[PDB]
């Protein structure tokens, strides 16, 4: 809701969910909202969390459940446009909009495909006034044959801000990339590394044929994901590696 | 800490909370 | 006002989760959040006393008592539960003030003969190992007789805050033995934990637990096979932790996301789209 300018409260939680540790995010969520409820809408959409997988049975294909999706207890498939348990009054896109959200979703089963050869995707899209705001979900697990496990979350919010008299838009992208890595060998025994970051990016684009609002937001992830991954690597396997050797 | 989060979008209003969180209301 | 009451006891309850989950070198941020957001600052200092004396304890925090050189740590095993906490090099006991992590008071206390150079044995030994394993870290020995047989607990701490930098971590280790000639066993758990949160929150979190055996001789002896026995120990994990390191960079993060597609090029969206 954002119902105050000045919630001190509001920040606070957020700082803590900064220093809690993210292998805990879910619990310590749910702990958060019973000290504050009344920042229960706030903190659902604004703390991220590791990505949940559902089954559309009416298409038989996966899909991510995140917060955006999300309408009491149920859950909208990107596949079919329905609510899991079912809605009769559920949160649902306009028709014009589902349409590009259908699109999205089949072109970034692609990008998903062709950077992860694996793993699921799934795209929300939202109407607002002037133009629309989307959420782009992947998550990619690695291989559990092995000793050391990994897992991948893209949590990309996108809100578009169209000015159609002049055939262009503003995007405004904000993407959290949550990373996951565990293993328990003799040698180290547990170790978990663990946690997200996040970043911005901001661009006016025209929006035509030529270059649609799926190519404009396409291309915006996947500069944001290739940058971030290069940062994950040098801050998860340099940077708090050298923290370790720095204490002993 | 300055945090993206804050101002990031939300989705739409006037949804139906979850049910374990309704109990903390 | 039953139901209320419930309520108040549970939102004390997560307030000391939280508290005690703080990372290392930020007590006092989380501590502050806690209270702003529990919004009861009576429910507080009573409720959540306990969390505060637990994280100092789970921390190893290191004190600095005036007029003495060596700092000890504040661990469970010096907990006197009446305020006090124990120096067991020193031989004296001082109030520790937990939420201004002040130390005061320094009073004589006395300890049992028994196990006296049995402990200063291994305190010598663990010292000097300290002093050359880590770059500023502290270290405590206990000796106790617990639950009918006389114990040696060596307690090991090692920080590096940066906050500035927007990370903070710590090394802490715990190592038992009882005094039971000719061999004892040895249980010990090595802990490290790192915390990262420049644009974001990521966190290590790792812990080994050991079990060994050493040989117990003449107290000076023994302290010499102590100290090889954490020193082979803590090397092993350490070293470990840099090999997985190693191959979660090489193999694991590379089977998640690639850096481009099996084409070698970035996306052509017009094809993506027709």
């Amino acid at each position: 809701g954002s119902e105050f300018m000045s919630d001190q409260q509001l920040d606070c939680a957020l700082d803590l969910m900064r220093r809690l540790p993210p292998q805990q995010i879910e619990k310590n969520l749910s702990d958060l909202i019973d000290l504050v409820p009344s920042l229960c809408e706030d903190l659902l959409s604004s703390v991220d969390q590791p990505l949940k997988i559902a089954r559309d049975k009416v298409v038989g294909k996966d899909y991510l459940l995140c917060d955006y999706n999300r309408d009491g207890d149920s859950y909208r498939s990107p596949w079919s446009n329905k609510y899991d348990p079912p809605l009769e009054d559920g949160a649902m896109p306009s028709a014009r909009l589902r349409k590009l959200e259908v699109e999205a979703n089949n072109a970034f089963d692609q990008y998903r495909d062709l950077y992860f050869e694996g793993g699921v995707s799934s795209v929300y899209l939202w109407d607002l006034d002037h133009g629309f705001a989307g959420v782009i979900l992947i998550k990619k697990a690695g291989d559990g044959s092995k000793k050391i496990k990994g897992c991948w979350d893209s949590i990309h919010v996108v809100e578009v801000q169209e000015k159609s008299s002049g055939r262009t838009a503003h995007y405004k992208l904000t993407s959290t990339v949550m990373l996951w890595l565990q293993t328990n060998k003799t040698g180290s025994g547990t170790m978990n590394l663990g946690g997200s970051l996040t970043r911005q990016m901001e661009k006016d684009e025209t929006v035509s044929d030529s270059s649609p609002h799926i190519a404009n937001i396409g291309r915006l992830v996947e500069d944001m994901e290739n940058k971030i991954r290069s940062t994950l690597n040098e801050i998860y396997f340099g940077k708090t590696k050298d923290i370790v050797n720095g204490l002993r | 800490l300055t945090h993206f989060v804050r101002e990031r979008a939300q989705g739409p209003r006037g949804r139906r909370l979850p049910a374990h969180l309704q109990a903390k209301i | 006002d039953f139901e209320d009451r419930v309520s108040d006891e549970e939102k004390v309850r997560i307030a000391a989760k939280f508290i005690t989950h703080a990372p290392p070198g930020e007590f006092n941020e989380v501590f502050n959040d806690v209270r702003l957001l529990l919004n009861n600052d009576n429910l507080l200092r009573e409720g959540a006393a306990h969390a505060f004396a637990q994280y100092n304890m789970d921390q190893f925090t290191p004190v600095k008592i005036e007029g003495y050189d060596d700092q000890v740590l504040i661990t469970e095993h010096g907990d006197l539960g009446n305020g006090r906490f124990l120096d067991p090099r020193n031989k004296i006991s001082f109030k520790f003030d937990h939420l201004r992590k002040e130390a005061s008071d320094p009073q004589p206390e006395d300890t049992e003969s028994a196990l006296k150079q049995w402990r200063d044995a291994c305190d010598s030994a663990l010292r000097a190992y300290v002093k050359d394993h880590y770059p500023n870290g502290f270290c405590t020995v206990y000796g106790k007789s617990i639950d009918g047989q006389q114990t040696i607990i060596a307690c090991i701490e090692s920080h590096q805050f940066q906050p500035k930098n927007f990370w903070n971590g710590r090394w802490r280790s715990e190592w038992k033995f009882t005094i039971t000639p000719p061999t004892a066993q040895v249980a010990a758990v090595l802990k490290i934990q790192v915390h990262y949160y420049e644009d974001g929150n990521v966190q290590l979190v790792s812990h080994k637990d050991i079990q060994d055996s050493v040989q117990v001789s003449s107290d000076v002896q023994t302290a010499k096979e102590f100290i090889k026995i954490i020193e082979n120990a803590e090397n092993e994990y350490q070293t470990a932790i840099s090999e997985n390191y190693q191959t979660m960079s090489d193999t694991t993060f590379k089977a998640l996301r690639r850096q481009l597609p099996v084409t070698r090029t970035k996306i052509d969206w017009n094809k993506i789209l027709s």
